[PDB]
């Protein structure tokens, strides 16, 4: 696995590889990590799926229940949370790291990393899974204040590419999740229109 | 916890006259990973007192989110009360132990720098309730490679001042980089007086590389 | 233990504390720790007594049958080429960690030596329990190029923080100051610490000891 | 440690050494490893030092509270199974006693051995302890119903004296009891370096 | 440990122009005493000994393989080995078993052959050296031993106060240790004469 | 596998005179092959009448301490008089029991007066297990001190020496000399000897110098 | 589980030793013998680890043997035990150490009567009495409570059948026959079996 | 550690950051991890410093003598090829992770790995030790094809700057070499003179 | 170590038992009884671990007397096993099992005489012989060699003393008494202790 997400003005971008392993089986190519937790508000899950599938279906339940009592829109740090207070609490039985992003009127486009052991961080971009490690300096080098929604997208793809090409545990397609106040885009990104960066062949 | 996750190394604390300063890097490591780059390890408790957490992050949160619910409630009475540093380095002895007696520590150790009524506190807890005070602290690397500079100068000149501790403090946060590989040159110096709480940040030292053309 | 060295402007500085422990109890209060391998070079050794003794001894003693050949004053690359070759060649358990300086033909030189048989060529080190005590005052304090007052009070600096923070470490500073000219082995450099002083007598006299069985032997 | 007790014609012997140890550490050459649970019931003590002490003294309680109630005294049969019926409970969680419960009731002398696996056992003579060994070849040897009472004493404290030159666990004085029939008596200490001054081959 | 499983204590001690050493005279099998009157201390020279705790079995066959060596020196040199010599020589023994040593831990004490001045040392049991001015002692109640030594010795003591001081260092000592004791027996060696003394002592 | 002890040092020592008592203990805090702190006392006052001495795991050392502290004002509470030295013995070999399957790791003596004014000293092992002594070093370097006092002060293995009481400046001078001799030896002891005095004038104290290294 | 016992008076020494050889709950013989003939006034009485106890014994014996026929006279008590004694501890730390306990009587005509105690790590002691197995735990206290240096061999008989007695009464193992011998001035006697 | 070599058209750069730790402890914190072998050949050296430190001076005495036998320089190719049968044989008793490069007249700049396990492979450029996880990405997607000296200097340095940024286990300078025909020129990367790039704060 | 060992004919149950409580290497007491009375015509024999044996027999004893004086009359020796059976199959896997073997002998008026074995798994099975213990291995086929069902009571007390004669021969402990019952129509008789 890996997930990503990125802040720009106006929203974020959320994305993920689309493999599930058992040990080096692949048991499903085109896995769905990118998990609605409400309108405009998405998880991103790496670690165990039977884990990360219970604790987002909670969430999703208890927000949506708050959600409806307020009479308002989830703040995307509520989300963020809720799923630190379960991932916290049980942090001795679950194998858990995920990214909470979305949009509220509140405070706009926002990022979270709710990692294993259940801390919380808000993050200009995050990264996670186990392929996030072959990234960290690409990412580093890659990241500019100020990016726009059609940069945050291909600075994702990229880096995403780049780490399925690299990890044994990831790949698959690339989906990817556009989140603003209009609305949620969903797009994949398959075979051919994956980045592609050539093998350093001999010359 | 009984495995760390997220992870922060040395917190240093020393006394001075009027004041107590702490400091810490700005870094949650992920085993050698230096994964949360721009974190505060550094906690304003109170007017009077303020906490400083090596060892796990989410443990650091959890005490913070319970300490600072527990200032709070008590602001709300408003009858002219308020917790002392002390009283807040005894409340964490208790809550270390008691989760230390289940088997399930908070896995962090602790620095509590506080002023109040014209004395400096400065007070250590780790996760077996392990607590004492003294005139200087250091958690982690920071108790063999600091701790003895900061002990040398305090011998020489046990009363220090503002400017004085600052300047130290500074000196062995240099060490700190140079030796420990967990740790990060961005940290935050906080400062308690008369006045109250005082978290600056984000700090780098200068460094020093003349020894690498020195293979000697 | 805790063992130190520097390079100053016209030589080496070697320094170390003298106690020896057995588990979490002084076995000897003014133990030497720096230890002879030629007329110009000198070793400081942490870790297991015995190891470092035998290992500096024995190489003092090839050095020697070397420089009876050669004729010449030998050099520090050719003690650490040997120590490092032999302690590589027992994996780790020959456990002598040693601090290595000397001044030859081609000047002064400073060598930590590890007992898997890495070493480092630099221009300060420090080992033992009290090694990182020691590597916080050199690293807040040294300059290249000191002049020999300097380095010494460096050294026996780095010495003492071992000695006051390090439970492994006390008693007495020894130091060793080796230049192109001379030779200086001070031992001990300082005595900081003092056993305090007897408050009551037990001088206990004859008849005190009960005694069973008598028998004088005289000797010639 | 060595315990040991004996009924006879004339009541019962109860005799012990006062060393207790750490590890090799002698951490005291004066226990007292007797206790008197009431006058006319004694308890002695092996193993741990702690655990001994803390059930013996629970005993003492229960047998005061049963004194209390039924207007009697308790018996040595009874006294001995409400000790047994305590530590059962804890079997397997590591404590480690070996006690006997010695005294005189409407059936006579009376002398159980009781211990934390479980035992219980009534009978003539018994020795406890990690020297317990060694008593029990000199106190064999010597040991009759119709001892008379100094040649008892004499045959308690030999016992003991040689267990604590045998076994490095075992030491100080040789501290002597007798259950009669109106109550216990303290009938001496002697500190085994006197003993081997008087003693005897 | 190894070490406790005979138990046993020595020591040796310098006074102005004499030395002594001394040792418990149990030989025991963890609990069980077996024997009172094991030998700990043997002659290497008229003037010097060696004393030996640790395992019994290590104790004899060190002494005997040290006597091997020592003989032959003797003869082959023209001499009396010196004590400082004698120490070498027993940490080259120890060495050579670096990797399965004996489980020994020897000290010495004697009269330089030629000087008469006074020698202490203990080594361990892989041979590491210590001489030392004042006191050594070697077995299984060591911080029982320190303690005594510590708080008595004095320097430039003469024989009979040398004798008395280290007599109570040693009987208080193994009064403590349950497998060391059973009998005490010191060697007061002065440049004209040996003085062998048995102690009154505890035997429990 | 965390551990919920660590070993913290800490050497103590009592001895009952016909009307005083001596608690003592150094000042060092340890762990490791580090120093915590060179300045904690390992004594404590419960009563006027009444000091203890605590060392090992120092987690242990403060949370039994607290305990006993509110255990004493709960008895005057309930009972109306304060709690004798032999009553806070007894009650300390409860509370050290109720923990016999997890122990405090802690060492134990008390030094006060009992009933008639006279000094006494009771001492402990970890599980509550205690008796009345004379005199009784415990901690880290309990080994090293007690065979002297063995000898000096219960007069062992000597002959023809007067069995004298023992007078407050010999308590004392042996006292100072016995963590003199465990300061060359112990690496856990040392920095500062804390002496606490017990009479029925009260309690007071003396503070002596110890190696730093 | 085995028994060996020895008991020296002033011109001689007794040993005693079970006959039981065992494997796991049952007697497999009942009359077997566990001391050794060194020489004319030497027994090795040896017990251990089976093979090793046969195996150590019988080559002490032959070279024990071999060295009165290469020189023409034996090796005394004495020069025997220590003989055992280096083979024993010069296996200690070999491929081939031998788990066994032994004990070494003998008479001198010159130094009289010796009784030499060897555990299988090689420490010897001289004793003037011994036992060995877990029968000694037993016996050792009965031992140190009547004997005395100048015991006669008739006393030394009646002390060992209390000994042997007390392993009937108490030791929870069926031991019921001993070999008994003694050595002296003239050589090795078979004494009567002690049987219950 | 974190090493780094690439090749170009006439010689390679090689790459190390300076750091040696015993768990994280900074035992050496300008430690030289680029270690000649002959005139134009290196070793980057990560795992055991007892480990890499014993077999490049055996390899160096092995082509030492080889070449002086031969007279004339010896391939990069040997190099490689010493390191490997090392490497290989004794890959049970040995924690290395080696890169060989250099020039020789016959096949110019030459990079080849010997990873831990001994096999050996050429390549265009190559990364090892424990912090080359962080930068597969970065130097995946920055490689290009036909790179100049002074382009594979600035790869080479960005690279094991983003490595020693987010690895505990690498850091301190950065030391580079570049070998060619016409020699070696090493120099040192420290303080101001590491690449930068931001810590991304909100 | 402890055996228990019975013997039904036609109409009576013989039942024996070792007198020995043993402790590390010495018997602590020669005269133990392993053997309990549940009612009138009924007898419970139970070895194993210390603390286990008597808390269990003592526990069944106890209910088996409370059973009668609720209703008037006893228990059947079948019902007495099966209720035993039920109680520790029951424990087994509970935080309390208890380790014991058994033996339940008894007469009944109706279904005439009846012996029970029972393991620490809580198997029960009826049986004519049966034995527990480490010497039940040396006796079994004894047993099987010379029992017949119409064995007179004369004969299985020779059966019986052949049986601990060979314990006496063979076995490794030492175990030199037996208590011995037998049970009839006529409740439950003392027979001689048979010795050694
Ligand atoms: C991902 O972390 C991925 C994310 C997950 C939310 C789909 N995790 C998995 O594939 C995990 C990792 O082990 N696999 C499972 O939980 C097993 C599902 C089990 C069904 C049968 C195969 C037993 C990556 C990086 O780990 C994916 O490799
Ligand atoms: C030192 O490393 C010290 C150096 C040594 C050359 C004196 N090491 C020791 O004291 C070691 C540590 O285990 N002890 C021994 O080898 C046992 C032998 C000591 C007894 C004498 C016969 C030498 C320090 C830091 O470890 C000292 O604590
Ligand atoms: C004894 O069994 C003795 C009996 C006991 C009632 C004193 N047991 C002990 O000494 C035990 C043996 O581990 N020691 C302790 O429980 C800890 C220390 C005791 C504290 C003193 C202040 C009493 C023998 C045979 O074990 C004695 O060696
Ligand atoms: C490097 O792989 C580095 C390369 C080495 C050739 C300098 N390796 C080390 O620093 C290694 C541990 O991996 N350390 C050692 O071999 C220990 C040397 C001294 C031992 C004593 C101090 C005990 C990196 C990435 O591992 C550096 O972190
Ligand atoms: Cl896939
Ligand atoms: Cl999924
Ligand atoms: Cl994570
Ligand atoms: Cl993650
Ligand atoms: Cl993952
Ligand atoms: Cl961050
Ligand atoms: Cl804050
Ligand atoms: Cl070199
Ligand atoms: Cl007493
Ligand atoms: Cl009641
Ligand atoms: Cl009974
Ligand atoms: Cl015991
Ligand atoms: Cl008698
Ligand atoms: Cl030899
Ligand atoms: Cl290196
Ligand atoms: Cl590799
Ligand atoms: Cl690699
Ligand atoms: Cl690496
Ligand atoms: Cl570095
Ligand atoms: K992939
Ligand atoms: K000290
Ligand atoms: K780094
Ligand atoms: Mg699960
Ligand atoms: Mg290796
Ligand atoms: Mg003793
Ligand atoms: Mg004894
Ligand atoms: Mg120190
Ligand atoms: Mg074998
Ligand atoms: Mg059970």
């Amino acid at each position: 696995t890996t997930i990503m997400a990125v802040q720009f003005d106006g929203g974020v971008v959320l994305g993920a590889d689309s493999r599930t392993t058992t040990g080096s089986y692949i048991a499903n190519r085109v896995t769905d990590k990118l998990t609605p937790i409400h309108d405009r508000i998405f998880c991103c899950r790496s670690g165990s799926a039977a884990d990360t599938q219970a604790v987002a279906d909670a969430v999703t339940y208890q927000l949506g229940f708050h959600s409806i009592e307020l009479n308002e829109p989830p703040l995307v740090h509520t989300a963020a949370s809720l799923f630190k207070e379960m991932c916290y609490r049980y942090r001795e039985d679950l194998m858990a790291g995920i990214i909470i992003a979305g949009w509220d009127p509140q405070e706009g486009g926002q990022v979270y990393s709710v990692p294993m052991g259940g801390m919380m961080v808000r993050q200009s971009f995050a990264i996670g899974g186990s392929g996030s490690s072959y990234i960290y300096g690409y990412v580093d080098a890659t990241y500019r204040e100020g990016m726009t929604k059609e940069e945050c997208l291909q600075f994702t793809a990229n880096a995403l590419a780049l780490a399925m090409e690299r990890d044994g545990s990831s790949g698959g397609v690339i989906r990817l999740a556009a989140i603003a106040e209009s609305g949620v885009e969903r797009q994949v990104l398959l075979g051919d229109q994956i980045p592609k960066f050539a093998v350093a062949t001999l010359p | 916890t009984q495995n760390p996750m997220v992870t922060g190394t040395s917190v240093l604390g020393v006394k001075f006259e009027g004041g107590v300063v702490i400091a810490a890097d700005m870094l949650g490591s992920y085993g050698s990973l230096a994964r949360f780059r721009n974190i505060s390890r550094i906690m304003r408790v109170n007017n009077s007192t303020m906490l400083g957490a090596s060892g796990d992050y989410a443990d650091f949160q959890y005490l913070k989110q319970v300490l600072g619910q527990m200032v709070i409630d008590e602001e709300l009475l408003g009858d002219g009360h308020s917790y002392s540093p002390r009283a807040i380095h005894s409340w964490l002895t208790r809550a270390m132990y008691s989760r230390r007696s289940k088997m399930n520590p908070l896995w962090n150790t602790m620095v509590i720098g506080g002023y109040a009524d014209g004395e400096s506190f400065l007070g250590y807890v780790d996760m077996l309730g392990v607590a004492y005070e003294a005139p200087s602290l250091a958690t982690g690397y920071g108790a063999y490679l600091a701790q003895p500079l900061l002990r040398e100068v305090l011998e020489k000149q046990p009363v220090l001042s503002q400017t004085e501790a600052r300047d130290l403090v500074e000196r062995c946060m240099r060490v700190l980089y140079y030796r420990d590989a967990r740790s990060y040159n961005r940290f935050q110096i906080a400062t308690v007086t008369e006045k109250g709480v005082e978290i600056e940040g984000p700090l780098s030292t200068e460094t020093n590389w003349d020894i690498a053309h020195m293979i000697s | 233990t805790t063992i130190a060295g520097v390079v100053y402007k016209d030589g080496i500085v070697l320094g170390a504390d003298t106690r020896a422990t057995e588990g979490m109890v002084v076995a000897d209060k003014n133990c030497s720790k720096i230890h002879f391998i030629s007329p110009n070079i000198y070793c400081c050794g942490a870790g297991t007594a015995a190891d470092t003794d035998m290992t500096t001894q024995l190489i003092s003693s090839n050095l020697e049958l070397h420089s009876l050949s050669t004729g010449r004053l030998p050099r520090v690359v050719t003690a650490n080429r040997m120590l490092k070759q032999m302690l590589f060649r027992y994996q780790g358990y020959i456990g002598a960690a040693l601090v290595l300086g000397g001044v030859d033909v081609t000047g002064p030189h400073l060598y930590s030596i590890y007992p898997h048989g890495s070493t480092d060529k630099l221009p300060y080190v420090t080992m033992g329990s009290g090694s990182l005590a020691a590597m916080a005052v050199f690293e807040d304090k040294f300059r290249p190029d000191m002049e020999e007052e300097e380095a010494k009070n460096l050294v026996s600096e780095a010495i003492a923080a071992g000695i006051f923070n390090d439970l492994g470490s006390g008693s007495n500073i020894d130091l060793c100051v080796i230049s192109k000219n001379k030779l200086d082995f001070l031992r001990p450099y300082t005595v900081p610490n003092k056993k305090g002083t007897r408050l009551g007598r037990y001088r206990c006299e004859k008849g005190t000891t009960a005694v069973l069985t008598e028998k004088i032997t005289p000797l010639e | 440690t060595t315990t040991l007790a004996f009924k006879f014609r004339h009541g019962v012997i109860v005799a012990a050494d006062s060393r207790a140890t750490a590890g090799a550490y002698i951490a005291s050459q004066t226990v007292k490893k007797v206790i008197e649970i009431n006058p006319y019931l004694l308890g002695t003590m092996a193993g741990g030092a702690a655990d001994c002490s803390f059930w013996e003294r629970l005993l003492a309680r229960q047998c005061r509270i049963y004194e209390l109630r039924n207007k009697e005294r308790i018996s040595v049969a009874a006294a001995s199974k409400l000790l047994a019926n305590m530590v059962y409970q804890y079997k397997g969680m590591g404590l480690s006693m070996g006690t006997m419960i010695c005294g005189w009731d409407k059936r006579g002398p009376g002398l159980y051995y009781v211990d934390s696996e479980g035992n219980r056992i009534s009978g003539a003579t018994f020795s406890v302890g990690s020297g317990s060994v060694y008593a029990y070849g000199v106190m064999d040897r010597g040991y009759s119903y119709d001892l008379e009472v100094e040649q008892a004493y004499d045959l308690a404290r030999r016992a003991i004296y040689q267990a604590t030159y045998r076994d490095a666990y075992s030491g100080g004085a040789v501290n002597l009891y007798h259950v009669r029939e109106d109550g216990w008596i303290r009938v001496s200490s002697d500190n085994v370096a006197d003993l081997h001054e008087k003693y005897s081959g | 440990s190894i070490m406790s499983y005979n138990g046993g204590a020595v020591m040796a001690m310098k006074g102005k122009n004499c030395v002594a050493i001394a040792a418990d005279r149990r030989f025991g099998i963890q609990a069980q005493m077996v024997t009172t009157d094991f030998q700990k201390i043997f002659p290497m020279g008229d003037r010097l000994y060696i004393g030996l705790a640790g395992l019994a079995t290590d104790v004899q066959t060190v002494a005997q393989r040290l006597k091997f060596r020592l003989n032959l020196y003797e003869l082959k040199e023209g001499r009396q080995i010196k004590p400082y010599t004698l120490m070498s020589m027993v940490a080259n023994l120890l060495y050579e078993k670096r990797f399965g040593p004996y489980y020994t831990e020897p000290v010495i004490a004697g009269l330089d052959p030629k000087t008469f001045k006074p020698f202490i040392c203990s080594l361990d049991l892989i041979g590491c050296p210590m001489v030392t001015d004042d006191f050594v002692v070697s077995g299984t109640c060591a911080e029982q031993m320190y303690g005594m030594c510590e708080s008595l010795w004095e320097p430039n003591m003469d024989p009979d106060h040398l004798f008395e001081t280290i007599s109570q260092a040693m009987l208080n000592a193994v009064d403590r240790d349950a497998v060391s004791g059973m009998g005490v027996i010191v060697h007061i060696i002065e440049k004209d004469k040996i003085t062998t003394r048995t102690l009154k002592a505890r035997m429990d | 596998r965390f551990s919920p002890y660590v070993f913290n040092g800490g050497t103590i020592l009592a001895i009952a005179g016909e009307d005083f008592a001596i608690v003592a203990s150094d000042t060092r805090l340890s762990e490791g092959f580090s120093i915590h702190t060179r300045d904690s006392p390992k004594c404590y006052k419960l009563t006027d009448k009444t000091v203890i001495g605590c060392s090992g795991f120092h987690g242990d050392c403060l949370t039994l301490t607290k305990i006993i502290e509110a255990r004493l004002k709960m008895y005057k509470h309930s009972n109306n008089k304060a709690m004798t030295t032999g009553a806070i013995a007894a009650m300390l070999s409860t509370i050290l029991y109720s923990r016999r399957f997890f122990p405090y790791y802690v060492y134990n003596i008390i030094g006060g007066l009992d009933e008639e004014g006279k000094g006494a000293v009771y001492s402990f092992d970890p599980v509550g297990s205690y008796q009345r002594d004379s005199f009784k070093a415990g901690g880290s370097a309990s080994a090293m001190l007690q065979p002297l006092l063995d000898n000096q002060v219960g007069f062992k293995n000597m002959q023809n020496v007067e069995h004298v009481p023992l007078s407050l400046d010999r308590a004392m001078r042996l006292v100072k000399d016995v963590f003199i001799s465990a300061a060359e030896r112990d690496v856990y002891t040392g920095d500062a000897l804390r002496i606490c005095i017990v009479t029925k004038e009260g309690i007071r104290e003396e503070t002596v110098s110890l190696r730093k290294d | 589980m085995e028994y060996l016992i020895g008991i020296q008076g002033p011109d001689y020494v007794l040993v005693a030793s079970d006959r039981v050889a065992a494997s796991n709950i049952v007697q497999m013989k009942d009359d077997h013998d566990k001391m050794f003939k060194m020489s004319e006034k030497i027994l090795l009485l040896c017990v251990g680890e089976a093979g090793d106890t046969v195996q150590f014994a019988e080559y002490i014996q032959k070279n024990v043997q071999l060295y009165k026929m290469r020189n023409g006279y034996e090796l005394s008590p004495t020069a025997a035990a220590n003989f055992t004694r280096r083979n024993l501890a010069d296996c200690l730390r070999s491929r081939t150490p031998y788990h066994v306990n032994l004990l070494l009587a003998g008479y001198d005509e010159h130094e009289g009567p010796a009784l030499y105690y060897m555990d299988y790590l090689a420490a010897l002691a001289k004793a003037p009495f011994a036992a060995h197995g877990y029968g000694a735990f037993l016996t050792l206290s009965i031992l140190d409570r009547y004997y005395t240096p100048t015991i006669s061999r008739e006393r030394a008989v009646e002390l060992l059948r209390k000994c042997l007695e007390e392993l009937q009464k108490r030791f929870i193992l069926n031991l019921p026959t001993f070999s008994v011998r003694i050595i002296d001035k003239n050589g090795i006697h078979d004494l009567d079996n002690i049987s219950f």
